[PDB]
């Protein structure tokens, strides 16, 4: 994406504040529990039934912490945020065949739990901002299906 | 919600499908996989290739569905619920797919119906199209 | 569909936001405006810029009117009716706008609620939103 | 946008046998027909309350001509559209205040006209190169909004 410097700094500003481990796998929850049709990616993972079977569950949790931290290369290069998932994307699209909507719902989902986890801090101008890098991030993803 | 013109219509221009709703089915989807890849992703079980028996098959599964809609045109959400439930629960298809397949369902339509797509017609299979998507995602969550 | 569940959850947690209404409703439509440009194309006659008058005035409107709806969650298409014709036949506001305004309205909930946004009544309140879109777009044609 | 030799060749075939005359005007119509909403900006045409009194109002036959105009200039200039389109993105914005959505909703019903006008020639791989195209086209238009 193309982010003002002064947006640039209000994301990774926000970002350094940001719990790997807590907030990644709540992301992925909410993802699931809100939008339970994406919960076909993840029939291994186990008990995947109510909120708690699923924010519970260890294996979602875990998985959350993989796509926060592969998020995190991202803002590192958000000059070329294609070239940093273009491995990621044929993996989602040949191997594990991943319809890159839901890319665009755990988006959304993210920047809520950023907003619940950070409040007022989360202002409109800030929103805005991340809402540009998880939108650029979300056509990386999805740049090499074919 | 549709109206006693747009009942008709669709009836109108179905009739006219006639046998052909299955090689009309199977050509939608063909226009669907190119023209809108990541729908792929639900079929990786299938040769998506052009004249392939899956999508020949698939596509009348699909069209039959829409004959046994346009039917009940005054009641599909019984007359599809099974299939509700299947897309919902089983196979758990993102309901943005569906505005994708229902754009080519069109394309293909008026491909085919040269006096019988007129912007009236065209309208009524919208609105159509629109109610079946939203029948068979109801039962989503 | 909403659910006594879903409707708990929402009567819950919106009664929680209790006299903010005009105030989280302004910040929802602000934070709209910012992250979605494209939105502002239906208030040019406005002053979107921060703390206007008319923002703080409409972010009530449609913060009372969501009050409205929760207070006849069985019955929405009727309490709606109203504001249904206005958007369809006056405004003409393009369906896509909805889950733009209804995912800010959640983001704001979510930064004022901490304690009562539970993934939960998080899934519950998209829903209900999702509900109210869907009967404010139902006079569109 | 990138197209590959044989959809850049599809699409210029089939657009130098185009009557824009023709599909300009069927395209608005429809459009108006169709996407009732969008009549939000032509209040000044006219008579709107049915398919045909849209389909033979002379104030849109003519400006639908002058959409497809500007297509058909786009499509001359398919490794430029944003700059083609410039001064038109602005227009919309600024002064037309035009939702951008309408873009692709005018798109999806021009490829339903094409496929109406040419039939069995609009082959399905042809389709895919004009959503391609009416994609492009759309984005160019939007690109200057703020
Ligand atoms: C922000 C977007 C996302 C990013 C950056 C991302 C990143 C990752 C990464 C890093 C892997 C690990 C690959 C490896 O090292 O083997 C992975 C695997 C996978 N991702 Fe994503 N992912 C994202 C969104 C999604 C979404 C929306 C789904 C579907 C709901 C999904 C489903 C999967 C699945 C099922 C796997 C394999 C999991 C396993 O079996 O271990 N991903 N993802
Ligand atoms: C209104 C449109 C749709 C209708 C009427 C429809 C109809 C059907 C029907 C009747 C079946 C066949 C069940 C059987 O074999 O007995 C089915 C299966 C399926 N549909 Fe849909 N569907 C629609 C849209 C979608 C969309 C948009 C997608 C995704 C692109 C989708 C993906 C599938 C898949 C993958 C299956 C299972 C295929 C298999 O058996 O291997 N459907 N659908
Ligand atoms: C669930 C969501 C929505 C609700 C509850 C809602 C509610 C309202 C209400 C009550 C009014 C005020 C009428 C009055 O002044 O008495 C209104 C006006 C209007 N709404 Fe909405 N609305 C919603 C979504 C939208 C969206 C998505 C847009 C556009 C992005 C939109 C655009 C407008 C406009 C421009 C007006 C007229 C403003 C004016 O008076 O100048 N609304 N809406
Ligand atoms: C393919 C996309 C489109 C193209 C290439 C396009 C092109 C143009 C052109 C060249 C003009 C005439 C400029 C002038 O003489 O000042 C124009 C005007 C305008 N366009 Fe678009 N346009 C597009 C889509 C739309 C859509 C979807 C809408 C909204 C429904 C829209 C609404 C208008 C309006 C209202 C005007 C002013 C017309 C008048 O009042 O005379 N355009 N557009």
């Amino acid at each position: 994406v193309h982010l003002t410097p002064e947006e640039k700094s209000a994301v990774t500003a926000l970002w350094g504040k940001v719990n790997v481990d807590e907030v990644g796998g709540e992301a992925l929850g909410r993802l699931l529990v809100v939008y339970p049709w994406t919960q076909r990616f993840f029939e291994s993972f186990g008990d995947l039934s109510t909120p708690d079977a699923v924010m519970g569950n260890p294996k979602v949790k875990a998985h959350g912490k993989k796509v926060l931290g592969a998020f995190s290369d991202g803002l590192a290069h958000l000059d070329n945020l294609k070239g940093t998932f273009a491995t990621l994307s044929e993996l989602h699209c040949d191997k594990l065949h991943v319809d890159p909507e839901n890319f665009r719902l755990l988006g959304n989902v993210l920047v809520c739990v950023l907003a619940h986890h950070f409040g007022k801090e989360f202002t409109p101008p800030v929103q805005a901002a991340y809402q540009k890098v998880v939108a650029g991030v979300a056509n990386a993803l999805a740049h090499k299906y074919h | 919600v549709l109206s006693p013109a747009d009942k008709t219509n669709v009836k109108a221009a179905w009739g006219k499908v006639g046998a052909h709703a299955g090689e009309y089915g199977a050509e939608a989807l063909e226009r669907m996989f190119l023209s809108f890849p990541t729908t792929k992703t639900y079929f990786p079980h299938f040769d998506l290739s052009h004249g392939s028996a899956q999508v020949k098959g698939h596509g009348k599964k699909v069209a039959d569905a829409l004959t046994n809609a346009v039917a009940h045109v005054d009641d599909m959400p019984n007359a599809l619920s099974a299939l509700s439930d299947l897309h919902a629960h089983k196979l758990r298809v993102d309901p943005v797919n569906f505005k994708l397949l229902s754009h080519c369902l069109l394309v293909t339509l008026a491909a085919h119906l040269p006096a019988e797509f007129t912007p009236a017609v065209h309208a009524s299979l919208d609105k159509f199209l629109a109610s079946v998507s939203t029948v068979l995602t109801s039962k989503y969550r």
